[PDB]
């Protein structure tokens, strides 16, 4: 799971010495970038079903075709999954937020997806559709920080450049 | 669930219950009850060999040699038992898929064979030694063939890079990165590398020639099939066919 | 890999003192020897498939059900690895001969072998049967008492050598039983 | 040359990903500590020359046997050549102390020393005699600043185990 | 355990042959020196308690400042470890002249001994001035032979191109 | 090409090591068995074209066949290429004779011999039926020396191990 | 890796001839003078640090610029690995001594080094320079002319052998440049 420790750690590790001053400034800026990332997890938090309901209602406000023969809109169970998946990838922006790298949404949502969206006859273009929503769908000053903001915009983009 | 209303049964749940969980290597479990140290001295037995077939000659060749200079030779086998035990370090699931990859492609590298294929299959450690020596003997690997022409330098460059994308997934480095794992050695891998490349030069021009069709004849026998444009890349350039690893390394 | 020398030196070593005089008189006694011992080594290595085809198709000649189908001698490749392996086993016994400590021959080719032919299916017995053979026969040539072969060298007694060479023979055979 | 910046791009290169959030908390922490390493080297590149007169008279204030046979004391030349090797160190201190990793004092300095010393029969408990001189000769509130005094003490005590 | 024997039957059995006549010649040659190397063992061991007196005397004849702080003189214990250290190097002199090869003493004495020294603080300056006092305190006529003091010199010397 | 030269510089050099007291006693043996070695290859290059005659006419006191159909006997031009093969073995082993391993003898003649014996058709026991001839046609005062006599047997059975 | 012996061969072989009287003479000449090669071999191996320190310091002390920042003896590591290969030089050189031919340093050592050397950017005057200090160095050790060590032996004359470890050293040197 990718973050600043463990970065610093694996690479001096890799190179056998004990941890030299450049780890420590590594960390130290971990530290000083933890107040935006912090705010931004803890709002997520707090209205992330509402996220869930316009992230996916979204999706389906375009592409219809979904809900038309055996694509995936075929039953609540169908709907059902597709709001479940949003849910987690919405949860990995969550925890990405809190560790501050790439890692846990790497290593749980993009690696391998790939496949079994191909394999299950996934639309990628239907979830960048949700996730393109969810990010036009901010506010600068009154829905988290300046700082903040920015940090959710990077992890959601990350996503997208993952499935694009 | 039908073991555990048996009175018989509630043994056997609890024994592959206790089971279940743990992970281990394919080196203690793949091979039959009791037959390990038959595998260690299998793939020692292996090695020896090749390690025969290499020195036709009571002469070592350039090659054969451990330290370029006094007090090298002992840094080379330290170097050379940390990344034994670092071998044993890594998870489980790691050790299982590097397994299969080694078992495909000991069954590429058999040509043939009942015993070749019944022997690879059985035993875990034959099959690595054996993939690992017989592609080491036939000069099919990275420190030696590098590239003469810049093109071809740029290339082996290239695939160098894309299997270090192999031996980092995700950022965080392997188990299997081993520099250092002391206060020092890096320089000595680097110095080591260096003069290997030098003593690559040193060989025999016959050898130079035996060594670029044997990389040739390794890249496509296990990593291209079909792949014509790959096949033209063989074909032409032996640094790139040089220093292709199956992702059982992780070096 | 140990010699006789590295055999004091290592007794020695566990005994955390010098070296001293009773052992370098016993190493005397070795060196004093040791041209016997190099005509020895001389006589078991210009016999090399002589003594192996000998031996092994006198193995097969005693058992004759090993060439049976179903056996270990049947296929022509298990009959050269069969010819392969008793050239190995006389190869680090004339190792054991130069060596004069078998060192070379536990840590080499003696240690694990049993549960490698457990694990494959070659009958211990005979294999020592082979075993046994190289060594009637390497002490025939050692003793230059064969029938085949007589080579002119300087006379003298060469017992005590003959006894060392059968001790490692006996080392192998008894080992894989 | 080891930096926070050169192991986190080469890390990332290594990897062959973009350089993601993470890297860019490490290269906001190094420009978070810069202004203490800065400071540290404003006043090192001040007062250097003092520094290498009390560095090697403190190394010649202990072991006499040096300027005994054939040693090393034998000339103005090799008590020279003790001054200028002890400056190379300094400067090398005054080089990763800019960096803000270990990077130049270990690829100029510390990388295959331990041989040249060994060989041309140089001891290196006198160089580290120097050094732990020159580390109890601070002042804390005086001489840089808390935070700068500390990255000196880090880099040398670096030097030191480096040596021993 | 390098020696002859050893390095002709490790050549032989690389190659996978039966052993040729040239590796006759080689252990012809080892007992034909044997005489030689053998006397130089006898004669060292009768003597060698004088050479530990006059070997760990000479060395703190040289250098003082070990009995100075805290670098090795500030017991009868460390003094002790001084003496039985210099008959630890005397006793694989003893072995590798009977082994007759530079094995014992190289495997048992010279493998991974300079991280030792660097680590626990060990000049080897002080260990040569012991070794170049005990073979400049040869005798050519009366000591050993002229063949045998020559093999003693040579195991000497290696230690010595072995430390610097 | 193996000899006591080559085998023991050729380990030293993969070891990196200078040339210590082992391999020097290797090449002292090699310098005391010299004699006897130059001894034999004197007495052969003298009467060489007497071994070539009963050499080859005593293969073909032996086997017939050879002379009889297509096999190899069909001219004087194939028993001419017979008899210069034969010269060919013994200046060989006056080769190898010369240098005091089986090092030409086996890079010069054995190796891959076998490809071209099995290829041309060419059978080994006729050359093995010559050289037993050769090697039982010696004497043991008169010929060469009980020391001279032994090397050139050494030499000749080698072949014999190598062909069969 | 080819010796005196193998070098009467070679040529006999490229003669298609047997050896004969002369060359075997020659090499009578070699055995002869076998245990001066023997004790030479000792003299150089026995001043191994001693002589790469001296020639490689001596070649620093002469030419000032390769210390200077800028140069190629600036880096420590770079110097470490300067005394690295005037150690190697040393060490072919004397395999060059118990060899008698020069096979083993112009097959091992001396090949490629050139087009090594340029393609590095190291000074080809400054490698000749440290090459003659080491040759000047090995022959005053090797006749026993060194200024603070003076080994017992046995007087004798051994100039040829001298001449002949100066014309190894003239070879690398002159390889170099
Ligand atoms: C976890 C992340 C997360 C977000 C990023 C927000 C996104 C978000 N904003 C709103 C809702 C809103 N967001 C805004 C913001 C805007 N006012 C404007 O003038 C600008 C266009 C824009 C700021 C730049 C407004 C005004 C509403 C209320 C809209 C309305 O009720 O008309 C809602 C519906 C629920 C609500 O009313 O709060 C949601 C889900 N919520 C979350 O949970
Ligand atoms: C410990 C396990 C272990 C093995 C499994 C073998 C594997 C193996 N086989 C060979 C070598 C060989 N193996 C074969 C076998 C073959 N002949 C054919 O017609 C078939 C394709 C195939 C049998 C099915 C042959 C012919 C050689 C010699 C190849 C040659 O020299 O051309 C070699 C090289 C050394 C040698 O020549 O013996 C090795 C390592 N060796 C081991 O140590
Ligand atoms: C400098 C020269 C150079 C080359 C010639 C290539 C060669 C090459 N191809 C692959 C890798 C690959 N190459 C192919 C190609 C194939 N797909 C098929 O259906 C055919 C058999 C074949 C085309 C004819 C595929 C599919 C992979 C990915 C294989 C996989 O991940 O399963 C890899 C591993 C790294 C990677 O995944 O990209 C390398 C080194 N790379 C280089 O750097
Ligand atoms: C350096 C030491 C050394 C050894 C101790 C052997 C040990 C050994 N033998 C075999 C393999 C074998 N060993 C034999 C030998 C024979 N089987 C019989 O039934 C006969 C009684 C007997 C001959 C007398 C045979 C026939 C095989 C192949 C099949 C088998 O496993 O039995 C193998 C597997 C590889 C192969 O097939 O060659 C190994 C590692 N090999 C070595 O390199
Ligand atoms: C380089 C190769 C090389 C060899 C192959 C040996 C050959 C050799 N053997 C002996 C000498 C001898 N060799 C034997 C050997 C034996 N006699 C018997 O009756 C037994 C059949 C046999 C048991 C091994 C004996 C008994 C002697 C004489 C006793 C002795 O010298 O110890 C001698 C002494 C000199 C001489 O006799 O002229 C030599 C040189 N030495 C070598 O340097
Ligand atoms: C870039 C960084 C850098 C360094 C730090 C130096 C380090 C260094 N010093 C020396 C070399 C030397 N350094 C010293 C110094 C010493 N004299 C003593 O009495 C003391 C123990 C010590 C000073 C404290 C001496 C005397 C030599 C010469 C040693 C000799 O030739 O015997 C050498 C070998 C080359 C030469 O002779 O100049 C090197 C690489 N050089 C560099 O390029
Ligand atoms: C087993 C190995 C072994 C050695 C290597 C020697 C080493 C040795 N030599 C001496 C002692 C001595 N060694 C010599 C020898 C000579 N001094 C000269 O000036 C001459 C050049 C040279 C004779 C050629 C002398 C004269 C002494 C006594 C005085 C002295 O220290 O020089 C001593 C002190 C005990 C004594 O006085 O005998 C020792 C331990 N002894 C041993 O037992
Ligand atoms: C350096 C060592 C060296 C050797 C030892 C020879 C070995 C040798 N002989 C032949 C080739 C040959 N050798 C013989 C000899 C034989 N005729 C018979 O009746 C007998 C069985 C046998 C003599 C005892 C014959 C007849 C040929 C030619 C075979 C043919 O063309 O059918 C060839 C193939 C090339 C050629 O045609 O000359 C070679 C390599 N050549 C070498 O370079
Ligand atoms: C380079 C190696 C080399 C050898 C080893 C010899 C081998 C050899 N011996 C003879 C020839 C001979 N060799 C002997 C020797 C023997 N007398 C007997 O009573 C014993 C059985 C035996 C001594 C043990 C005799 C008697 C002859 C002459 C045979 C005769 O003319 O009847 C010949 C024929 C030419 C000749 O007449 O000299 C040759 C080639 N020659 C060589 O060039
Ligand atoms: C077995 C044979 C063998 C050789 C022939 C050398 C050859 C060699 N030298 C260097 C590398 C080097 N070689 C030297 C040597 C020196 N440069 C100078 O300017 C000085 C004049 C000179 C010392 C006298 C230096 C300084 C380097 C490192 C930088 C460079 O390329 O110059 C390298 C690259 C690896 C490394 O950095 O160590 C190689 C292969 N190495 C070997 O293992
Ligand atoms: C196995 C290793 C091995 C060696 C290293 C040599 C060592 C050696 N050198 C000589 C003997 C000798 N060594 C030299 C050498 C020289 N004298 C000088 O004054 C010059 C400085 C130097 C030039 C090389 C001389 C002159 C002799 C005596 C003359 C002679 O025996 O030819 C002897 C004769 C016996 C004795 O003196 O006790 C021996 C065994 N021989 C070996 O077998
Ligand atoms: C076939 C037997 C053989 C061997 C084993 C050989 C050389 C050899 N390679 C060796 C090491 C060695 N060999 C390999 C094999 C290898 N695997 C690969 O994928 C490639 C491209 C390889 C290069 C041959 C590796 C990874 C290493 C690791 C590097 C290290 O451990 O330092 C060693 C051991 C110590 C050393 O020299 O560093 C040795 C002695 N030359 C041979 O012919
Ligand atoms: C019919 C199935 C069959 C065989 C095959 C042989 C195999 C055989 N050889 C023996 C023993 C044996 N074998 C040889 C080697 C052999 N003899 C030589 O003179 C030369 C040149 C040889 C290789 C060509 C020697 C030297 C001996 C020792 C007896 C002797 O002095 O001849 C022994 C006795 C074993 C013992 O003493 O325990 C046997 C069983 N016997 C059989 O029943
Ligand atoms: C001030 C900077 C400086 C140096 C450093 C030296 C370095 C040096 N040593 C030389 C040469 C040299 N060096 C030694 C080795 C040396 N002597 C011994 O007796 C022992 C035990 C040694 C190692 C400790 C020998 C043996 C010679 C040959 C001359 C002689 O007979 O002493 C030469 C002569 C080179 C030539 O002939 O071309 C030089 C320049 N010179 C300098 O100007």
């Amino acid at each position: 799971m990718k973050s600043v420790i463990t970065t610093t750690i694996s690479a001096a590790d890799a190179a056998g010495r004990f941890p030299s001053s450049s780890d420590l400034e590594s960390i130290q800026g971990n530290i000083q970038r933890a107040s935006a990332r912090l705010e931004a997890a803890e709002k997520l938090s707090g209205n992330h079903e509402a996220v869930v309901k316009e992230a996916g209602d979204a999706c389906f406000a375009k592409y219809s075709y979904l809900k038309n023969s055996g694509e995936a809109g075929d039953s609540q169970e169908k709907i059902n999954k597709c709001y479940r998946d949003v849910d987690h990838y919405m949860r990995l922006i969550n925890y990405s937020l809190v560790v501050g790298g790439t890692g846990p949404l790497d290593e749980w949502g993009i690696a391998g997806s790939r496949e079994v969206y191909r394999t299950l006859n996934l639309p990628g273009s239907a979830y960048i559709a949700s996730f393109t929503f969810t990010r036009d769908r901010l506010c600068v000053p009154r829905d988290m920080s300046s700082q903040a903001g920015v940090e959710f915009v990077a992890a959601l983009d990350y996503v997208i450049n993952s499935l694009s | 669930y039908f073991f555990a209303q048996t009175a018989y049964g509630r043994i056997l749940n609890m024994v592959n219950a206790s089971r279940f969980g743990k992970g281990g290597d394919p080196d203690e479990l793949v091979p039959p009850p009791g037959a390990q140290p038959a595998d260690q001295y299998m793939a020692n037995c292996i090695v020896k060999q090749y390690k025969a077939m290499a020195t036709p000659t009571g002469v070592y060749t350039t090659q054969c040699t451990e330290g370029v200079v006094r007090g090298q030779a002992e840094e080379a086998r330290n170097a050379a038992l940390s990344a034994a035990f670092r071998m044993k370090q890594r998870s489980s699931a790691q050790k299982f898929g590097d397994f299969c990859e080694s078992r495909r492609m000991a069954v590429i590298g058999a040509h043939g064979c009942s015993y070749e294929e019944s022997l690879l299959t059985k035993f875990p450690a034959a099959a690595r030694a054996y993939t690992t020596a017989s592609s080491e003997a036939k000069g099919n690997c990275v420190r030696y063939a590098d590239g003469t022409s810049p093109a071809e330098t740029y290339m082996a460059a290239c695939v160098d890079k894309q299997m270090k994308f192999r031996s980092v997934p995700m950022g965080v480095y392997d188990v299997l990165c081993s520099d250092g794992n002391t206060k020092g050695v890096a320089e000595y891998k680097r110095v080591s590398a260096m003069s290997v490349r030098f003593r690559s030069n040193q060989m025999s021009t016959l050898y130079k020639m035996q060594a670029k069709y044997n990389n040739a004849a390794y890249a496509r026998n296990y990593f291209g099939h079909g792949c014509s444009y790959e096949e033209n890349l063989f074909n032409k350039y032996p640094a790139v066919s040089a220093s292709m690893r199956p992702s059982t390394a992780r070096y | 890999m140990l010699d006789a020398f590295s055999r004091v030196v290592v007794n020695s070593d566990s005994k955390a003192a010098y070296v001293g005089g009773s052992d370098l008189q016993s190493l005397k006694t070795f060196i004093s020897d040791g041209n016997k011992r190099l005509d020895a080594v001389n006589c078991i290595v210009s016999n090399a498939s002589c003594i192996v085809s000998d031996a092994i198709s006198g193995m097969i000649c005693e058992n004759p059900g090993l060439i049976a189908p179903g056996g270990n001698c049947y296929t022509n490749r298990r009959m050269a690895a069969c010819l392969r392996d008793g050239e190995i086993i006389l190869r680090y016994v004339s190792y054991a001969l130069l060596a004069g400590d078998s060192s070379v021959l536990d840590d080499r080719c003696l240690n694990g072998l049993k549960e490698t032919y457990i694990a494959l299916g070659v009958p211990t017995a005979s294999t020592s049967r082979a075993v046994s053979i190289m060594k009637a026969a390497s002490t025939a040539f050692i003793m230059n008492t064969a029938s085949g072969r007589k080579i002119e060298i300087a006379a003298g007694d060469c017992q005590a050598l003959q006894s060392e060479a059968a001790a490692y023979f006996d080392k192998v055979g008894s080992a894989v039983d």
